[PDB]
Order: structure tokens, then C-alpha cells, then sequence
């Protein structure tokens, strides 16, 4: 219960010991997600970084999105990924939310506020309830098991989480910067706890 | 789970060469690709064939081989060619499903006679 | 007798059952017409892809729209066609009009709200009037006989015909977005039926 | 006695037959002329065509707009001509003007709205009066003995003719699309045969 | 419904070439054009002319060969230049009237000796 | 006595028998002074040519501007000068206002309302007052001597000159085209007189 | 006790003598600090210079700001330093703003109103008061034995210091030219003394 | 209404070569150029100078040759340099005034030895 | 404070090199480089690595050779590739933290077979 | 008012060479450079190097060569590298003050070695 409004998460160097979990209040069995963050850092051009981890018990990354060397953006939603493709990259903040439903299956990746392609993937899939929801490392456990190489330095923020799936206008307004209710992690009110080195200040980004 | 190797070294300056792979499990759903381990350096990313209908290409080597992705079976191919003195050195190749879990293959390596 | 605004067909993979279906009220010999579309894949660096498909009794390809590799547009008004040429290639959501007439067989290929040239072919020639309007796959037959290598994986829609030549300001007026009144095929007010793997989602281009 | 405001002349395919000719009501001899088009064709990469072809008893070529391989617009005042240079070629609609005097001898190739260079050119020679405007192809004769190679294949108008010299304001008044009064060939209100092939539409380009 | 080819391989590296093609057609409304098929890969579009006033050229090769298109006979021609290795394979010869009709050529191979 | 508000001066040719030559009513040692011009020509890519020369008894160069083949502009106020670089050339209108003092030497090259770097160059170094400003041809003595290679082809217009150092913000006023008075040579009440082949014309650029 | 508003001290040319000299009230040791100014040269392509230099009686260099040949910004905070790196170098002015801060170590290269990355830097040094505020030449002693190599001929100005860290917003405001007070050294009063061929002229920068 | 030429062909790969024509009419108010015919292709414009001050230079080859402009006299140069095996073909060089009216030359032929 | 080196020249043209650097010293807070000094000339910076995760490349030689940064202990690396005969000169090595500080390494010679 | 120099000709393909040129003046105040006259052409512009911390390159040859300004003395350098055949030709070197005052120096002459 607490705002972080025009505030960010700054990781200063690369360990695998520094990390924040989050909270939710969820119950039930997810069946469509959608997500949205904003981060900035530089390691595209050295290696591989996690951008967001998921959890479960049974299953190690429940929901990931990755960076793959010269490859880009890797978005898995359990055993099955998609291999989003950039050919050049450069040196800004990014925005980023992806949708995703167990109906039907498709996949949208809007990166800047522009749309990608829509894809298939693991129609069927039901998402756990329980989570361990870090940020800083990839894990391969619950919340636990980290490598360093996946460590992301840089900063982080503008996370937000909702259990339905958005119709292509939100998030336009999203990208306007525009007042709404998120419903699983709310950016405006907030539960977490860290561990290591991590900062709190205000976005540098725009 | 299982992986085999096809192919040969020596090959002269700037002519073609014909590499393949096998495993004992279906493509679909698995990206396949192929990494170069040159002398120091690191392992590095050559090219690899999307799960559909696209392949990526190291940027180094642009327009030096072909994926040539097989279905129904698994036997990936290069199709070199302009092979010149660079291009020595290991030549891995695997399939990886999700971030870390790819099954390193084994790789075989190859020289360039001068 | 049902609306499509704001709305487009996606077609997730490629497969060669998957198709929609047109119906339109037509009962006399076309002679001069125009059609206009919005449509958004990749497939361009792959493969060729049929964008319009027409059909008739005795040909198989009466109107027809494709995409040839590194070539660029093909139109085909029977038996001849224009190859109407692209030097390079983007990924973004695409608009495309075109327009012909029997009287002097000209023919204008609106790409993008601008004109490309006017070029000439098969002047004299009637269309027919039955039809089986498919989309999703090119036929080579009425209404069978498809090839997977054809097949479009992505996503259209704003189909809309006229059975007259538009003057070069209602195509700029389309192009912006604005209410007018189609003969044949009307996206506002349309009668359409659908086989295999399609979905109908809001447009996420703009 | 005729308008053509918002029409322009269309050349469907290469050919020797197909051509238009205008008249003119001049009786005195010419001693300083402009002149004003607007084409659009894309020959360029392909030979040489023939933009404006004038027509005098005893020279095939008073006054000649054309274009060389490579090299750019050729004009000639009679036996002599500038080779105004372009570089790069492109694919879009053309506005071209230009300007001549006996006294002076200079000349100003405005293209697209701007100024290229000064430049003189047989100074002391005076125009004829009865000429043969032809437009289609260029003639070595008094309207007769043409080559196909010089055809023009696509579309051009707005054609508009002085007897003086303009300041360098009133073209870009021209530019803009503004009310004037040409005293030769005047656009708003034209005279012309046309044989062969051609026909009339709505001008495509802007 | 018919064709003819005129060429030859074993072509030293740099030279020039002549190949050359006939039919029982006319050329009217139909665009013809090469293909080539190298080993392995895949049989791609060398260059073509277009039906009225244009000539299509494959990207791979720039200012490679010229497509010469005949007129009230068939005999295309490409008029090699700068032969290099890479230039050895099948080098495919067709016209395509409409999409799914294109009457495939049987093409001649050519050789690049080092 | 005469205004040439909008005018310019036209060299159609290459010649050295062409040129103006401007009078000043200045009676004093010039001390410290600061010109402005606009020209537009062609020459940069196959000789070098005299953008502005003066003259007096003692010295054929006083103050200088030329511009030297792949170096670009240099400017002399004496037995000494600066060689300002140009990396790429273009072709279009061109402004440059310049100034220098002798308490300090510093000088300041302001090409199309942009300034490059203060340098120094004779501090001390007084200017003489009688002077013969010519314009078309670079000068090796009073008046006389000109060699062809030097000679400028194109227009030129524009000129202006004070006897003080302007503020950075009046070269401001100067670019977007304001009234000012000049003290030494004044465009809108100038003397001057011509010989050969040169001509007077509506300036084209804007 | 002066303004400089709207001036800028220009140093001729590369000499080892000419330098001028600020002094500064402060009394209290410092633990975080931020600096802003704009500066314009054109030396990168030939040598390194320096930008700022600071002197306190134990280390030659508190604080540094350098240039290193095709290297970039180099920021030296005591016995350490970040490689701050720039892919590509232009001509033309230029801002910079940086800030660190004891209890955090981090550090932030504001550079044309644009952030590059958040990095960590001697977290626990605390610096000196007294100082030799030196601008014109790097020193390695207290206000002492200059290198000529790192010399710096061009101009710079707007020079302004503060004992906090501030937040993203302030360094927008200082970007676009607003009203504020600094506490430590203040452009707008001002204490100061030059020796050497050192100038001061209107900031010819905008 | 007349034209000679000088130069010689059978040169080694890179050197220079020296190329000369010559008319009996003024330049003045004629531009002079040189047009390249190699095997097949067409007649194509090597280079040429303008009437006025400028120098027109054929795309393909940058930076190849120089006009070497006369005046007074009838002798155009090249100046040739870095001769690759492509420059083989004839030359030809013309004086034209006026379009339809430009008296083409006779060429001159050059070999490339390798 | 110290300093060495291990390498060889008479290297033959393209084939690979490996150079190594050692000290006394610890790499944290410390970037190591390698410069160049051919003949005449300057010494000029061939490429270095950052203090965290970076890698600087010389502008002249891109793609030419690897950082290999060392960590807890001192050994750096190049891994020469595609060795031209310009290569040749004085690689001097050094690590320097803060400017007018960098204890100037010894630097090894390498040469060009042609 | 005076000039002399020192240098070499007859170099091997590829190879460095070092000239020098010396003169009985200051350089301070005097841009001193070198200009190419090779066969036909015209003698142009090498680079040169400016007064005040400059060096001007001629585009022809880009990173080709170093100005390597003397002070004290007069002592001009060029440090060529990759001597290519175009490169021979006379090698004008001089100091120029103000336009329509340059005092051309006499030049060397330098061959390539195929």
C-alpha cells in the first residue's frame, strides 16, 4: 500500500544477490494477462538480461520475458516461447506490454506504442495463482537459484498488470501516460520487499 | 536429449560445404540454429531458423549460408560458400526451447586450406 | 447484414483449410470497377502471398491480387496482369486501391494515399457476375483446390468495392477515414461465412 | 475555347501515331518567352523522351524540352541548348518553368519551386510566329517525322505559356496553384486536336 | 508450351557469357525472365524484363548481367561479366503469364573454373 | 545614390574584362569592421573564385575573401588569414558574415546564420582608408591585373559592411532580413559603377 | 561580485600561461555536489583537453571533467573515474550537467538535456573545502604546473554549482534557460580573476 | 562533319591509357564526350564535358577517367587508370548539338590482357 | 608499478595472433587497453575494455580483435584475425586509472610476412 | 624563397615510404602541404596541414597518409602506407601565404612497383 509515482528501481552494478519481489492479491486460476513496464540500460550489446520473472511451484518460469543476444525480445508463457525479432538497437528508454489468452491463444507485442504481428501460442494453457514475482534476476526456482549472467543493471519501472486483455486503444492511452486501474499489480499502490543493493529514485526517464 | 553430426573440414578457399544435424525429436516448437566458436573469442551465433516462417542470420556473415530448416525430420544445413580463411574453427549446433534449457549440441569443426 | 467497424479477420499460421467468405448481390455483367483494402503481415521476405482472390465458372482468377517474391504487387484482371514494382520493403499496416474500367483499360494502383502510373490491358474485356469471393487462400478452382504455399498468415480487413471508377479526391477522402457508400461489398453492412482457424479482433493497426 | 482545369492529357503506351496539337492566335514575332508544365512519367531509367516540342517553317526545333539518358533536361532556343544537370532520379510528379530574352540571353531552369543557375544562350535571336505545338512526340519536322524512341508514355498538363518574362515572384504564385492570365496558351481556356491514342482524366498527381 | 536454350558452362573466372532462349510465343503481355539455382539453396530470380519499359534485377547481383529482351522472336540473353565462383549452378529460363501459370524453363548449367 | 532592394548583380560568364566597382565616402584608418553578402553560384567543384576583394596603394590584398578548391573559404586581412574548412558542398543560396577588430584580432566566420569558432589572427594591424572595392575579380594590384581563374560565374547581391564589431544577436536580425543602417557601404543607398558584361536582375533566391 | 549574463570567456589560442580563476565560499566539507555548463571547441579530432578541473591540497584533482581522444567524457570523482563513451562527435556548442553524492555513489551524465546511464562511483569519499577553482588548463598541483597538451582553446561559459543532487526536473528547467539559484558558485554573481590571453565577448552560442 | 582518333588498345590490367580525338570544327557551343560498347549490352556514355564549366561522369565508373576538355583544338583525353578486365569493348566519342543531331564518331577499340 | 608481456611477431598475412599482458595489480577500477604505434606516425589506441561491461573498439580496426578482459588476474587478450600487412608496428598495452596517471606499458613488436 | 627535399621513388606494391621536405622559413603563420601531379590530370591536393591544430585530408585518398607538421624546423612528413600503383606520380610539396602567393615547390617523383 504505497505509491511510487514518478519513481523508479535502480540496480547499480551486476550481482546476483540484489533483487525486489512483489505481492498480489490474486486467487484464482489466470486465464488472460496482460503486462506493461518501462526500462533502461545498456547490456544488449554484452550479453543476455531478464526482464521480467515469474513463479510457480511446479514450474520454474511461468511467465518470462527475456533479452537474447542479437536475437531480442523473448517472451515465454511456460514450456513454448515466441522469438520476437529487432534488427538494430540503440541506447533509450523503452516501453513495453504484452497481452495474452488461454482461448485463443494470440500474442501482441507493443513495443513503443507500435504493434508487431499477432502469433500463436500454447492455446489451452492455464497460469497458476500463487507467485513469487522477482525482479533483478531470472530464477529457476521459486525465488531463488540466480545466475549472474541474467542479472540486469540498469533501472526499471511502470509495471503494471491486468487479468483481462486490452483493446488496442488503453494502450495508447497507456503510452499517453493516462490514469487507470490496474487489477493484479497496481503501480500506483503497491506491496514489495528488497534485498541487496537497489535504490529508489525518481525516473529519469521521461 | 540425443543429437548426431554430419559434415568435414579442410575445405579449400572460397568453395562450398554441406553440414548437417539430427536428433531424435520433432521441430516443431523448437527454434534450430548454429553458433561459430572461433579461436579465443567466444561462442558466438552464426544462424538460426525461427519456429515460423523466418531465420535469423549473424550479422557478421550476411548472406553466407542457408538454414535450410527441415520438417518431418531433423537435418539442418548451411550451404557455404565464399569460404575464406575466417571462417576456421568450431561450428556448433542446437536446438533450445526456452531460456535456459537448449541441449548444447557437440559442434564439429572446420579448417580453410590457404 | 452485420457491421465490421473498427474490426479485422487474423489468420494465425499458415494452413490451407482456413478461409472466409464473401457474398454479394450482384447480378449484372461488371465492366468497371474499384476496390480498396487494409492489410498487415511479413510473410514478404519468405514467400508470395495472395491478397485478393476473385472467382468465376470458366476462370479460375478473374480479379486477382498477390505478391510476388522481391517482385512486388501482381494484378490480374484475367488472363493478363500488371507487375507493379517495389524496390524495398517495411514492416507496417499497408493500404491499396485500385481501379479499372473496359472502355479504355486503365488501371491505377493506389499504395499508401499516392499514385504509382497509369498503364493499359485487356480493354474490352466483361466481367462476369457469380462469384465466390474468398479470402485467405488463392483458388484455383470456384472455391477449391488451394495451395498452402499462397496461404496469408496476419491480418486484413476495410475491404469495400464499387462498381465505378472513383475520381483520384474520394480515394484520398477514403484513405483519411471517412462515411461513404460502397455497392458491392460494404464493410458497414456485410454477409460473410467462415471456415477453420480465423478470428475477428479490433484492427490493431490505426 | 475549351477548360481543362483539373484534367491532364494521358499517353496509355509508346507509340509514333498518338499525339496532341495546340494552336495559338501569336502574329508578332517572338522575342522573349516562359513557359510552365506539369508531367509525371518514369522513362527516366528506361531512354530519352520528349517533353515540349515546338514547330517552325524553316528550324524542326525553335524550342525544345527534353530529356537525356543520364544527363538530365535539355533545352534548346533553337541551334544551341544548356545542359541543366540532375543527379539523382526519382519516381513523383514534375512542375517545370523556364525563361528566355533576345537582349539578355539568360536563362533560369525553375524546378520544383526553386532556381538552379543563370545561364545565356544566343543572344540576338529572334522566334518565329506560325509553329506547330505539338505534344507526344518530338518532330523533325512541321508536325511529321516522328521516332518512337522520343515517345512519352504517362500523363501531363497544366500547360501555360507568356510572352514575357516573369519575376521570380509570380512563379512561386504559379507554384502555389493561383489565378493568372498566360497570353499564348492559356490552360483555362485552350484550343487542340488530338489524334491517335490519348485520352483525358482527372489529373492524379496533386 | 515449348522452349529452347542456347549456352554454355565451364567459364573461367571474370569472363563474359552469352546464353540465349527460344519458344513458340510471342512476347507480347508476357514477361520473361532467369532464375538460378545454385547447390542447395533454393531456386531464386536472377533478373527479368518487365512486359513494358522495365527490367527487374535480382538484388543479390547489381549491374550483374542485362536482360536483352528480344522482340518479334525469342532470345533472351543476360550478357555475363565479372564471372566469379559463386556463379556456378543452373541458371533456369521462363516466362509466367498470370500467377500459377508460368511454363517452367529446363535451364543450363554453368561452371566457374578457379 | 540608388536603392537595390531586391535586386542582384548577374556575371554570365567566365571573363576578366567584366566587373562593379563600389565607392565609400570612409576618411578614416578602418580599425575594426564586419561585412555581409549573399552569392550563389556553381564553381566550388572545379576552381576557385573571389567572393570579395579591396584594395589599396600599399597592399593589393587589404581584406579578402576566396574560396580555395577542397579547402573551402579563407579570409585575409593582411599578409595573414584563416583557412575556415568546408567538409561537403552543396549547391543553393549562401550567406556569410564576417567581422574582426585589432585590440583583440579575434574574427568570426557566420556562414547561414551559424557561427564556426573565434580565431585570431594580426592583432595590431590598422587598415587603410582609400580603397578601390571591387567586385567580380580578384585584384593583384589598384584596380587592375586580373586573371581569368579567379574570375566568378553566377550572381552575388546583398552587400553590406560597418566600420564596428556587431553583437551576436544584430547578425541574427541581419539573417532573417530586418532594416539596419550601415555606415561604410549601404545595399539600400549605394554607388557604384560597372564595365563589361554584368547585369542587373530581380534576385532569385528568396 | 559581477554577472556574466549572456557572455563567455574565449581563449585564443593553446598556451599554458592564460587561465582564469574562481573562488567560492563554501566552508563545510562536501558530500554532494552537481555541476552545470556549456562549452564549444572543435579539438576532439586532434587531442585531449580538459573542461573542468577542480585542486584541493592532498589530490590534485577532486573533481575533473576531461576529454580523451576518441574516447569521450571522462568524470573523475578522487582516484577513480566512469568512461563515459560518445560514439560520434559534431561541431557545435554544447551543455553538460552531471551530480553525485556520497551516501549512494551514484553518478549521472546529463548531456544535451539527455541522461545515458546510472553508475556507481567511490561511495563514502567525502571532499574537501578548500579549493583552486582553475578553468583553461588541467593541474596537477594546487593552482600549478600545466601540461600545454591539455590546454583548451575555444570559449565556454554558464558555469553554475550546487551543494545538492538534483532532481530530474531542475536540469529540464536549467536546459531551457530559467531562473534559479545555485549555492555554491553562481554565474549570475560572481568572483573571479584571469591571467593571461583570456577575452570575454558575447556568447556567440545561443 | 569530321573525325579522327588515337589510342591504343591491348593494355595490362591497371595500368593507364592515353586516348585522343580531334575534329574539324570549333568547341564552342559543343559539349564533347566519350560513350562506352562493350560486348552485348549497348552504347552507353562513358563521360562527357559540359559546354560551360562542367564535367559529366558516367555512374559506373566513378572517379575512372578524366575529359581532359580542349580548347583551340579537336583533342579530347581519359587519362585512363586502374584498367580492370571490364574496360575492354570500344570507345566511342562524339560532339553532339542539339538532340537528333550529334555525328556520331567512329570508336576506338581496347582489350584487356589478364 | 610492473609490468609484462608475452607475444610474437613474424606473423604471415590473415593468420591469427595471441598477445597476453600480466601485472601485480588487481583489474577492479582499473581499464586496460591496447595502443598502437606503426611507423612514423603516433601511438594510437588500438581498443580497450571498460570498467564494467563495456568494450571500446579503435575506429580504424573494426571487427579486427577481442578485449578478452582477464579478471582476478592479469591477462589480456586480442585473438588477431585476418592479419594485413598495415598490422605492423609496436602494440603497446597499458592500464590507466584517472588522467596523467597510466604507467605507460613496454609494448611488443609484430611484423607482416608478406 | 627556398625548397628543398628528400625522398624516394621505385617502391614495392603495398610498402611505406617517408619524404621530407625542409625550407629557410618559420612555419608559424604558414599552412605547408602537398599536392599529386600524376600523368595527365592536374596536380592536385595531397593534404596539407593548417596553422592552428588542424590537419586537411584530400578525399581521394582517406586515412592514407599523415601531415606530420614540424615545428622549429622544416620538416614535413607523409608516412605512406598501402602503396598501390595508383599512387605514382610527382609529389608537389609547398608552403603557401595568402592566395596569389605559394612559391611552388620543385616536387618529387615516386613509382610503383607492380
Amino acid at each position: 500500500q504505497t505509491d511510487m509515482s514518478r519513481k523508479a528501481f535502480v540496480f547499480p552494478k551486476e550481482s546476483d544477490t540484489s533483487y525486489v519481489s512483489l505481492k498480489a492479491p490474486l486467487t484464482k486460476p489466470l486465464k488472460a494477462f496482460t503486462v506493461c513496464l518501462h526500462f533502461y540500460t545498456e547490456l544488449s550489446s554484452t550479453r543476455g538480461y531478464s526482464i521480467f520473472s515469474y513463479a510457480t511451484k511446479r514450474q520454474d518460469n511461468e511467465i518470462l520475458i527475456f533479452w537474447s543476444k542479437d536475437i531480442g525480445y523473448s517472451f515465454t508463457v511456460g514450456g513454448s516461447e515466441i522469438l520476437f525479432e529487432v534488427p538494430e538497437v540503440t541506447v533509450a528508454p523503452v516501453h513495453i506490454c504484452t497481452s495474452w489468452e488461454s482461448a485463443s491463444g494470440i500474442v501482441e507485442f507493443w513495443v513503443d506504442g507500435k504493434p508487431r504481428v499477432r502469433k500463436s501460442l500454447k492455446k489451452g494453457y492455464t497460469v497458476g495463482a500463487e507467485a513469487s514475482i522477482i525482479l533483478g534476476q531470472e530464477q529457476d526456482s521459486f525465488g531463488g537459484n540466480f545466475e549472474g549472467s541474467q542479472s540486469l543493471v540498469g533501472d526499471i519501472g511502470n509495471v503494471n498488470m491486468w487479468d483481462f486483455v486490452l483493446s488496442p486503444d488503453e494502450i495508447n492511452t497507456i503510452y499517453l501516460g493516462g490514469p487507470f486501474s490496474p487489477n493484479v499489480l497496481n503501480w500506483r499502490a503497491l506491496k514489495y520487499e528488497v534485498q541487496g543493493e537497489v535504490f529508489t529514485k525518481p525516473q529519469l526517464w521521461p | 536429449v540425443q543429437l548426431v553430426e554430419s559434415g568435414g573440414g579442410l575445405v579449400q578457399a572460397g568453395e562450398s560445404l554441406r553440414l548437417s544435424c539430427t536428433a531424435s525429436i520433432n521441430i516443431a516448437g523448437l527454434a534450430m540454429g548454429w553458433y561459430r566458436q572461433a579461436p579465443g573469442k567466444q561462442r558466438e551465433l552464426a544462424a538460426l531458423s525461427t519456429n515460423s516462417g523466418t531465420t535469423i542470420y549473424g550479422n557478421s556473415v550476411k548472406g553466407r549460408f542457408t538454414i535450410s530448416r527441415d520438417n518431418a525430420k531433423k537435418t539442418v544445413y548451411l550451404q557455404v560458400d565464399s569460404l575464406k580463411p575466417e571462417d576456421t574453427g568450431i561450428y556448433y549446433c542446437n536446438v533450445r526451447f526456452n531460456p535456459d534449457r537448449i541441449y548444447w549440441g557437440q559442434g564439429t569443426q572446420v579448417t580453410v586450406s590457404s
